[PDB]
């Protein structure tokens, strides 16, 4: 802003229907002071806040420390009064290059005596002149006849601490109402065609998510089935559908002739493609005999599954062991 | 007036090892916290300072080494435990509760009752 | 009983009961079950005869 | 049905507090086979005479 | 309702003989009592 | 005097913003009950504001877009923010803040005015804006509007529709798709419009129905059973289906309960001997 | 026992037309009206829990449905021997 | 689970875990009766055939 | 057998919770009419011949 409120009337504006973007100014830390009050700027992703007040206005920093709750001193208690449960952040940077000059500045007054403590959410604005009703004056300006605002100046012989720092205090709210603006979180790459626990939204599920041609609606986000289970997904990134599945869940049957005849055995896992066989937790058990069935030269894709351990036969012959779909498996031959 | 508990400090033999706690009824995890000692004769001086993740530890290079600072946030309480005693711990030990700065090496928000420590040899 | 008091005591022995009535509730309605099947074929037994 | 899968859905600590229950869902996993054997032995005895 | 019926651990397995199967058996009985 | 007018089946709208297929889903939501009354208003050769009460359904059927805006409230007593919603030249304006109040306010509109009577610069209406807190930067046809809050969010359902139709109303069916629902945090007892006039707006009220939305393979409602409205609705919802075959079905079951209460004691009794004590 | 009882829809084909009646258990066709009626919409149920066309039998009240000296075929079985049908 | 703690994770997971082994138990015994039922009825075809 | 009335007896509070249960009540109810419809089938069939 090309022009600053003075000290005494700092500049109060609301921030909503946005989040602060702290990630953009955190590597550049342009400005020299980020000092956040129980809370840390890395640490308020486990946080939500709705709306914010920015009271921006110029002080100096050496009494960033003396204007705080509980302080015990007469000073701090006609400067500035904050209420004890302060959840705001202050955002303060030297600005002596356009606020400094040669010569000075006489801009900024204050006030001495006052008449009682600010009330909080207190307002008085009036044009009339308060003069002290034990010894006035009313024609020249003797004792108790004083102007009301005094003025401060601040010399190049001050120390860097000592120069004016512009400062916005950030306070964010938290009413009755349930959080609605957060601050920015990352998000992971988009993937397809695998097992993945998915969070869209705040909604999280488990499954494969994959291209669909269901045809959504602009204020549509989420989708349902008969049994009003999640079934596709609007992504808020980019605008397009994805279905869900459940990911790879079925049975293990072991097929066998009598182990009289022989040991040998077959594996069928149940309505899975073969492809997802490996990959289903396996690969850390016993090499040299379950390793085997679970990859081999003879696999067999039935209606009923995946079978490893069987090799398909031009010829038909009677059912020995039902596999099932009209399929069944015999160890003659 | 913030009503903290303090636990620990008294009276403890030379060369041996203290332990200190501070509970407050706010959230530790979510505020860095701070250990400070006056003595007779000097002012406020830095001891010990951690922050929100209890990963960056912050002590004075001449007693540093010696004082591990743990946050216990199902406690909600901060715990220091101090080897190798000297007589220079007699003192009062601040617990104050804030948030982390770059500025300064921390920010203080809300102090604490205070604990007196002594060392006798 | 000995280890704890008789308030504690109560609601495990509580849900010990709800337990094993629902076991053999379970048991029960299989036997019945398998009782019906078995009158069943013993009648089909008689017919045959 | 899976029984486990059903009760729980992908939760270690739900899976134990299940198996500490006893074997229900053994008994449950057999009775839905033997149901689904029996439509089999059903369909072939109608059909394959 | 036919096709929904794998989300949560429900799994419809396959019947053993086909309707192919069943049609021929069919057929094969009508053509014996022709 | 205020004439009423069946309301048909209008007044639906989406519950949720979920996507449904070829299913009829069954909700427990505020909804505006079938075949209600809403008011009817002519302007021939009385101006009372309509209670808000919990959902307020809104329609409009005019060629002219007289009616622009909405005002809801409580109190309108420069204590408490009073919600203002415009809606002009493709703009929609939304403020929170408290101004004072002319006598009779009402909007005014010119025909053929070079400089459309001025009023675009002063806007002497208010005084200025003091507690302001929040901020929006940007029989031809009818309008339906719903309006909802509920747990501290106010959402506003909204559906334009052109009809070839000068006769009578339509009577078809057409659901409200949501426009926003905005975090106001508000309770809200009252509402208004804006008119002018030197006029045929309808203002219903919702009620806690069940419904039956019937959805289609593109996602949009179609028809819609309000369960109440009669046995068949009721054998409807209970089916889940929007045909029912012959037959007897059974829907719920009717309960008398007691006035208040009834106690019965000894009267008289059996009194303590105080006569020998007192006499 | 106050009244209790339960509610049955007994109605044709909607093909056929929309037309309802309504099926009381176990209750006299006087106490219809107050088992917590006339709260719904009065065209419809208001119309059907009173007026003509009241018959009792011993399955309860029937409201809707016309009493016919004349025997057919069972349509719709409301019992104890008695039937709804849509023809006349 | 991860809203609350274990103290109240665990006595919730309990009741979820009773009420849906009790669905469950009553699916399967109405599973059992039906293929009772269909048992009969294949049965009965069987005969006729 | 009127579920509802049966677990609770003209109580707000019981029925409140009862909701939470799930649909309980509707499977029973419709189990009971089931066999009440099968009941006026057998007699149907076993006299009007
Ligand atoms: C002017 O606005 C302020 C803040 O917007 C009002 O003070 C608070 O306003 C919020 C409205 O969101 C209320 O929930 C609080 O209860 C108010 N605080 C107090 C202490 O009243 C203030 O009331 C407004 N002034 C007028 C005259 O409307
Ligand atoms: C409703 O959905 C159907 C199918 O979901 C849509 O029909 C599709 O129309 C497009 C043309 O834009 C074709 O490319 C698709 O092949 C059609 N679908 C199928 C399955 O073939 C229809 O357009 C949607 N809107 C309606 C029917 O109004
Ligand atoms: C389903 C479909 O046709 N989607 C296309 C999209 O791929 C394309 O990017 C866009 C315009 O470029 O038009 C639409
Ligand atoms: C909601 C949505 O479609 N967002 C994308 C945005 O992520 C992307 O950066 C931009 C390309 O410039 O296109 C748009
Ligand atoms: C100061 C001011 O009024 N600026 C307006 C701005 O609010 C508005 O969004 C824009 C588009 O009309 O025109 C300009
Ligand atoms: C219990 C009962 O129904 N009693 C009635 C009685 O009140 C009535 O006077 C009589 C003749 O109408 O029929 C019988
Ligand atoms: C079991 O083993 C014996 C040999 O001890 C063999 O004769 C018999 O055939 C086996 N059973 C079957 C079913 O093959
Ligand atoms: C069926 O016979 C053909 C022709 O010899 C052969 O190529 C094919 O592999 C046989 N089927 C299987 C499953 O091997
Ligand atoms: C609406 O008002 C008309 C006025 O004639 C009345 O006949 C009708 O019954 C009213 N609607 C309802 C639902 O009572
Ligand atoms: C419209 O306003 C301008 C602004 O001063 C004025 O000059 C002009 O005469 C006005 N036109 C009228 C009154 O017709
Ligand atoms: C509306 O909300 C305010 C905010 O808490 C509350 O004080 C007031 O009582 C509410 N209105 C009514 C009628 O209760
Ligand atoms: C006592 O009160 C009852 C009313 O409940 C009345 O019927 C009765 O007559 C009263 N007793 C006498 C003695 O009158
Ligand atoms: C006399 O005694 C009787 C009791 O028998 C009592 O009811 C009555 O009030 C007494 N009279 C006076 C005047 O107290
Ligand atoms: C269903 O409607 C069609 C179309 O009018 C009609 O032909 C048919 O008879 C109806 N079904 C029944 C069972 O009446
Ligand atoms: C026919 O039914 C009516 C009831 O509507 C009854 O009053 C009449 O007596 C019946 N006819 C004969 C001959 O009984």
């Amino acid at each position: 802003a090309t022009r600053f409120a003075s000290v005494y009337a700092w500049n109060r504006k609301r921030i909503s229907n946005c989040v602060a973007d702290y990630s953009v100014l955190y590597n550049s830390a342009s400005f020299s002071t980020f000092k956040c009050y129980g809370v840390s700027p890395t640490k308020l992703n486990d946080l939500c806040f709705t709306n914010v007040y920015a009271d921006s206005f110029v002080i100096r920093g050496d009494e960033v420390r003396q204007i705080a709750p509980g302080q015990t001193g007469k000073i701090a208690d006609y400067n500035y009064k904050l209420p004890d449960d302060f959840t705001g952040c202050v955002i303060a940077w030297n600005s002596n290059n356009l606020d400094s000059k040669v010569g000075g500045n006489y801009n900024y007054l204050y006030r001495l005596f006052r008449k009682s403590n600010l009330k909080p959410f207190e307002r008085d604005i009036s044009t009339e002149i308060y003069q002290a009703g034990s010894t006035p004056c009313n024609g020249v300006e003797g004792f108790n006849c004083y102007f009301p605002l005094q003025s401060y100046g601040f010399q190049p012989t001050n120390g860097v601490g000592y120069q004016p720092y512009r400062v916005v205090v950030l306070s964010f709210e938290l009413l009755h109402a349930p959080a609605t603006v957060c601050g920015p979180k990352k998000s992971t790459n988009l993937v397809k065609n695998k097992c993945v626990n998915f969070n869209f939204n705040g909604l999280t599920g488990t499954g494969v998510l994959t291209e669909s041609n269901k045809k959504f609606l602009p204020f549509q986000q989420f989708g349902r089935d008969i049994a009003d289970t999640t079934d596709a997904v609007r992504d808020p990134q980019t605008l397009e559908i994805l279905d869900i599945t459940p990911c790879s869940f079925g049975g293990v049957s072991v097929i066998t002739p009598g182990t009289n005849t022989s040991n040998q055995v077959a594996v069928l896992y149940q309505d899975v493609n073969c492809t997802e066989v490996p990959v289903a937790i396996h690969a850390d058990q016993l090499t040299p005999t379950w390793r085997v069935y679970s990859t081999g030269s003879n696999v067999f894709q039935t209606r009923a599954g995946c079978l490893i351990g069987a090799e398909h036969v031009n010829n038909s012959y009677e059912c020995d062991i039902p596999i099932g779909a009209g399929i069944c498996a015999s160890y003659q031959t | 007036q913030v009503q903290l508990v303090e636990s620990g400090g008294g009276l403890v033999q030379a060369g041996g090892s203290l332990r200190l706690s501070c509970a407050a009824a706010a959230r530790f995890s979510t505020s860095a916290m701070g250990w400070f000692r006056q003595a007779p004769g000097k002012e406020r001086e830095f001891v010990a300072a951690i922050s929100w993740s209890n990963t960056n530890t912050h002590y004075a290079d001449t007693v540093k080494g010696r004082f591990t600072i743990s946050a216990d946030t199902a406690k909600e309480t901060v715990d220091l435990q101090m080897n190798s005693l000297k007589p220079e711990d007699t003192a009062v030990y601040y617990c104050v509760q804030g948030g982390w700065g770059i500025r300064q090496p921390i920010i203080v928000d809300y102090w604490g009752k205070g604990t007196q420590v002594t060392v006798s040899s | 009983l000995s280890r704890l008091d008789p308030p504690e005591a109560e609601v495990q022995i509580d849900r010990l009961i709800t337990g094993r009535l629902q076991s053999l509730q379970t048991y029960v309605t299989q036997q019945l079950i398998r009782a019906a099947e078995i009158r069943a074929s013993a009648n089909l037994a008689a017919t045959k005869m | 049905v899976d029984c486990t899968m059903y009760i729980c859905g992908d939760s270690t600590e739900c899976s134990n507090l299940l198996l500490q229950y006893g074997s229900f869902c053994t008994q449950l996993n057999r009775a839905l086979t033997g149901i689904a054997v029996e439509q089999d032995k059903n369909t072939q005895e109608v059909f394959a005479q | 309702l036919i096709c929904a019926q794998k989300f949560n651990g429900l799994t419809v397995l396959p019947p053993l003989l086909t309707d192919e199967m069943i049609a021929q058996y069919t057929s094969a009985l009508l053509a014996g009592t022709i | 005097p205020p004439a009423y007018t069946n309301s048909f089946t209008r007044g639906v709208y989406y519950p949720d913003k979920v996507f449904r297929s070829s299913v009829l889903h069954s909700t427990q939501d505020l909804f505006l009950p079938f075949f209600s009354n809403v008011t009817w208003f002519h302007a021939i050769h009385d101006n009372p504001v309509l209670p808000f009460n919990d959902g307020v359904y809104f329609a409009s059927t005019e060629k002219s877009n007289i009616i622009r805006g909405w005002i809801f409230g409580t109190t309108l007593d420069s204590k408490t923010q009073s919600l203002l919603i415009v809606n002009n030249a493709t703009n929609v304006v939304i403020k929170v803040c408290e101004f004072q109040f002319c006598n009779d306010p009402f909007l005014g509109v010119y025909y053929h005015k070079n400089n459309k009577s001025w009023m675009e610069s002063e806007f002497r209406v208010y005084s200025s804006a003091n507690n302001c807190t929040f901020e929006y930067v940007s029989f031809k046809n009818l309008r339906e509007f719903v309006f909802k809050n509920i747990d501290g969010y106010f959402k506003i359902y909204s559906k334009h529709t052109p009809i070839n139709l000068v006769r009578d109303l339509p009577q078809g069916f057409s659901a409200l798709e949501p426009l926003v629902d905005l975090p106001i945090g508000i309770n809200i007892t009252r509402f208004q419009t804006l008119l002018a006039l030197h006029a045929a707006y309808y203002v219903g009220y919702l009620q806690p129905r069940t419904f039956l939305l019937k959805y289609n393979e593109n996602g949009t409602i179609t028809d819609a059973v309000d369960c109440a409205l009669d046995p068949l609705s009721e054998t409807k919802c209970t089916l889940k289906s929007f045909t029912v075959e012959k037959g007897i079905y059974q829907t719920s079951n009717f309960r008398v309960q007691p006035t208040e209460s009834i106690v019965r004691f000894p009267n008289i009794t059996n009194l303590c001997p105080f006569g020998e004590v007192f006499n």
